[PDB]
């Protein structure tokens, strides 16, 4: 997942979390609005390995971190089955599960065998029983910290989201959340890049001089 | 600055980050606050914010205002870091009574002139002849009145020895309209200029309020009584329809055609020039 | 029968920047596309169309407004070839 | 207006534009928290010079300019009530807007009355016509410097909300565009409070120190 | 547009209105099952001049006249779409329309002007007035030959419905008025099929005996 | 091959009006003729100065310039209609 | 000719609350301002437009509900005091009027 | 000068219903006469008795009461119409008024 634009000499590659710094704000800005045009601007160019070109709908751009809706219909769907997969994937469980559905159904039953019209159903599933519990993601009472690591969480069941981006992220955090926040986003293997106008202490990161000079940085 | 911003046309004016944003049904257009110079409203449909006339006030540009007629009404006095034409005003009341006289004889000597030439475009040879020779007859103080007899020539000649300007008919009505049009334009210019109206080129009379720019845009009157003349014979309403079309018509210029907005700004500004300068050239117009 | 149409006129005027928008929004309407500025043109059908078309558009014609029409072939039209912009002391930066 | 939570002594006043920076990362995390829960969390308090508790509807909140959408339903709603009032305000525009919808209606009851399927019409409100034209605010936005002095205007067109809140969204504009949005918030009186972690050089700024004391700057 | 079923020995062809008599109530009410359960019963089968058998959501099946809902989104999208069509047929009345909502255009964009905030349009169309206009077909105080006349127009406004028919909708209607019914069907064309347990008297009309034969029938 | 030109771009600054005012001049000076306000044509002897003149042509644009180019024969050259901007008698049949 | 209207009704039922919205909405389509609770006005071209409007209100008056309907003038329309237990202030005669901070 | 006079308040709670009665049993010791629910009005002398009238409904205004003035002149007040969901007879055209049997 390399990203490139004018500035740059040659496309930099983005793998796991990636901090770019930008100490212009002219060509921090610039970029930012290429961001969000970036359909319409073809300045700014990111192209996976198989050199595509990928599209607006498949990039995640992210400012507001409280502002964003955790909670879609797709995520909240795919949740429920990783649920189900994970009730599922121990047999105990499942059968103690279905044993009490056989009983509220038995129980149901004779209630519509009770009354004078006849009445036909089919199952109570499981997906249904999540459904009608209404499992979701609470982000009311999450803390800015708490709220980027589940965007980070359910940046894996978002299908069409090829890679997520941030837009002045860090600024949030503290140095050792921002550990975290790496540390996890090589495990999740999922592809994030930050931008920010300062640089970070203490954390690999790609800075941008008002030069225009792109060099590695270890702090 | 240089450039003079004038909107003839409804619109709203706004600020933001030094820069004026003019907003108007067709386009938006942002101007630069140093390059305005002067700023003219000439219709009363026009919107604009208190906080741009703040920065007016701090960037010295002069407002003006103008009615329905189109005539200025009012203008806007900062308290401090006043606009240079308050300053020019001064050689206004300096202005020398020789400056003026001369000013005066060569409009006059203009407008009878292109009475005489328009008489010749209408191939009257003895009326044209004698227009003439009056405007060769004219002198200073005006003691033989050759303006007055070269009048009654040359409406006699157009309308008729019938016709007079006292008489009460839709042509009269028609030159007043027109002579009502081009006294808007002149004194938009010479409120454009600064100087005060009500100071007159002419010493007989201070009657008029408008006397500065009423004996200006004498040089300029023939050319209403053409188009008064060829459409005489229609009604009031067709008149001002027809003296409407001159502000899109255009006009030769002694140096280019040019429309009549620049042609009376350019003799306008030569004019001003000349009298605080007391007489270095006098703009010339022929038909 | 492919119909290229250039449109010029003296913009001055109030009037005739109205007059200017009003006959883009003609030709919009009746099926010409805008390539550029003044750039315009249309796909008749046939030459009966294409008459017709020539007659509305002189009845459509501002004051002062000047048309210039050209037949170019539908694989001649797509051959239309749009491009959107020798000195010896060139200049970055600055330019005095 | 003036702002009041737990770490300051004594309740600043926000007037005009105002530059508060917040040195402490939990701090300033923790109030951006603060300030989205504010419906939620009684520790973020807000007192006009009525000295008097506002409602979270008040509050507008903003840290994603270019992601703020001008156009929504309440304002094309209001905006449309506005040119709907200014419409009513004139009698004989309206007459003529009425005459000239009567035409229309007749000639487009006309052409149904020609066909031969059985037609059925209402008719034709001015609301339905400014909906019709889809009149909006301007959409367009060539830089994040325009598009925040939009929200301005917006801000100021909006008299429900007493407040605009802007975090950590003085990074993107220049020194002098930042001067230039001073200027035309002390132009258009509106209030605006930026929350920004580190100080801005060249501006006057509230520096809160992390020993959570406040300071003035410039 | 050929129908058949075991009862038939040669496959009939329904062109124009047909009406098919069934006197026999058994065969009747078990064809007219066969009709809403089409898709399930492979019994009755409907195919054209390519013998492809066409599926129930082309086929159109009418009983109740007054209880089916003739206003739809496609129904009355593609009507305003027609009257449209009719309007931009005529250069004059097309041309005083535009001129009267250059007019309106012209008056709602001064009022925009004269606001403080900058505001942007685009145009009024026709569709959008017609739309606005609220056009639609009224069947509030519409008698069922009118209802049912207003279904045979607007038949050939819905594209997906290959064929029309109706169950036992012509006893509601007189002898004049099923001529009606026939003579504009044969001017428009379309493929309708009647179904009635008892003959009409003065049409033709194919009947099928208690014998299970089928016969043509002038009157 | 009759290379038919048309040429367009924003002229309010006094930058932009002097690089239309020298692209034009570049245009007279390659030998196209200005039929009409952004309206030129030139002949070109075959397709190698056809394309030497296009890549000449991408060369020389102005900044924001604008150019339109289309190929067309004689036949349609000639067959080109210019109205710059109603009659009592209409005959259908032979014009007499 | 400017119109005040005056509505009155009562609103005990779900019914008349539903007339209630109605007939208000429907005094909003025709151009009516609300100055305060079942007080309105609207400015009416001449006496023609007054009397269609007339026959348009009693027409589209609800079950129970009552209209007073008076013409005034512009200058007796400025001159309207609206009382709030605070008085308008185009009936006083002040010498300086604050909107803004009164201080 | 004809003083037309609304009032309006929440009647909800006893005490806002004891002080509409007494507000309204001070508009008629006053010389007010109710042509309706809410609608009320009285003819004063002059100017000044107007002024002293304004002050003295101020004053007696109850809490959460609302008071609308209008002046109106004897013809704007013949031209009063009343329409109840019956309307006024002096707005009316007919030729023929019957006070009496209407047969
Ligand atoms: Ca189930
Ligand atoms: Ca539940
Ligand atoms: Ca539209
Ligand atoms: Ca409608």
């Amino acid at each position: 997942m390399k990203i490139n634009f004018s500035l740059l000499d040659e496309p930099m590659e983005v793998n796991l979390g990636t901090v770019l710094v930008i100490e212009d704000v002219s060509v921090f800005a610039q970029l930012v609005k290429e961001f969000y045009q970036y359909d319409e601007q073809s300045n700014l160019t990111i192209f996976d390995s198989k050199i595509r070109s990928i599209r607006s709908s498949e990039l995640l751009l992210i400012t507001d971190i409280l502002g964003y809706d955790i909670n879609t219909s797709q995520v909240l769907k795919l949740l429920h089955t990783d649920i189900v997969s994970q009730l599922n994937d121990k047999p105990e469980v499942r059968s103690e599960i279905d044993s009490l559905v056989s009983l509220i159904t038995d129980i149901i039953m004779a209630e519509c065998i009770e009354n004078e019209l006849d009445i036909e159903y089919d199952e109570i599933t499981l997906l249904e029983l999540i459904k009608a519990l209404g499992v979701r993601i609470e982000t009311k009472s999450c803390t800015v910290f708490e709220k980027i690591f589940e965007i980070l969480q359910i940046f894996k069941y978002l299908v069409k989201k090829r890679i997520l981006v941030f837009v002045n992220s860090l600024s949030y955090f503290s140095k050792d959340e921002i550990y975290q926040i790496l540390e996890y986003t090589k495990l999740s293997q999922a592809d994030v890049l930050f931008l920010e106008p300062r640089q970070i202490e203490g954390i690999q990161q790609f800075i941008l001089d008002k030069d225009y000079i792109l060099m590695p940085y270890n702090n | 600055g240089w450039r003079t911003v004038v909107v003839n046309i409804h619109s709203k004016l706004s600020y933001k980050n030094n820069h004026l944003i003019f907003r108007n049904s067709y386009k938006t257009e942002m101007i630069h606050l140093s390059e305005i110079d002067i700023l003219l409203l000439e219709t009363t449909d026009i919107v604009l914010t208190t906080m741009l006339v703040k920065r007016l006030v701090d960037e010295n540009i002069l407002v003006i205002f103008c009615d329905d007629k189109r005539l200025p009404t009012a203008f806007l006095t900062p308290y401090y870091a006043r606009h240079d034409s308050s300053l020019q005003i001064a050689r206004q009341i300096a202005w020398k009574e020789n400056v003026k006289c001369e000013v005066w004889t060569a409009i006059i000597a203009q407008k009878i002139l292109n009475q005489s030439y328009y008489l010749g475009e209408c191939s009257f040879f003895e009326k044209s002849q004698s227009i003439m020779e009056l405007y060769h007859g004219l002198e200073r103080f005006d003691p033989s009145n050759r303006e007055g007899h070269s009048a009654r020539i040359y409406f006699n000649t157009l309308f008729g020895n019938d016709f007079t300007r006292e008489s009460d008919n839709d042509i009269n009505a028609a030159l007043d309209y027109g002579y009502t049009l081009l006294l808007s334009m002149f004194a938009r210019e010479v409120v454009v200029c600064g100087c005060m109206t009500q100071i007159g080129l002419k010493h007989a009379n201070q009657f008029n309020q408008f006397n500065l720019a009423s004996d200006i845009m004498e040089p300029f009157r023939p050319i209403i009584d053409r188009i008064v003349y060829q459409n005489r014979h229609n009604n009031f309403v067709k008149i001002k329809k027809e003296l409407f079309s001159i502000f899109s018509e255009t006009y030769l210029y002694n140096g280019k055609e040019m429309y009549l907005s620049n042609i009376v700004s350019d003799y306008t500004k030569k004019v001003i020039k000349a009298l605080n300068q007391l007489g270095e050239e006098i703009p010339e117009f022929r038909i | 029968m492919r119909m290229i149409l250039m449109f010029d006129m003296p913009t001055d005027t109030a009037e005739e920047r109205k007059a200017y928008r009003k006959f883009r929004k003609f030709l919009l309407s009746e099926g010409f596309i805008m390539h550029q500025f003044s750039v315009y043109s249309k796909l008749l059908l046939n030459h009966t169309a294409n008459t017709a078309m020539v007659g509305r558009l002189k009845a459509n014609n501002p004051k002062k407004g000047n048309i210039t029409i050209l037949t170019v072939t539908e694989k001649q039209f797509a051959r239309m070839i749009y491009l959107y912009g020798e000195e010896r002391l060139v200049f970055l930066g600055d330019n005095y």
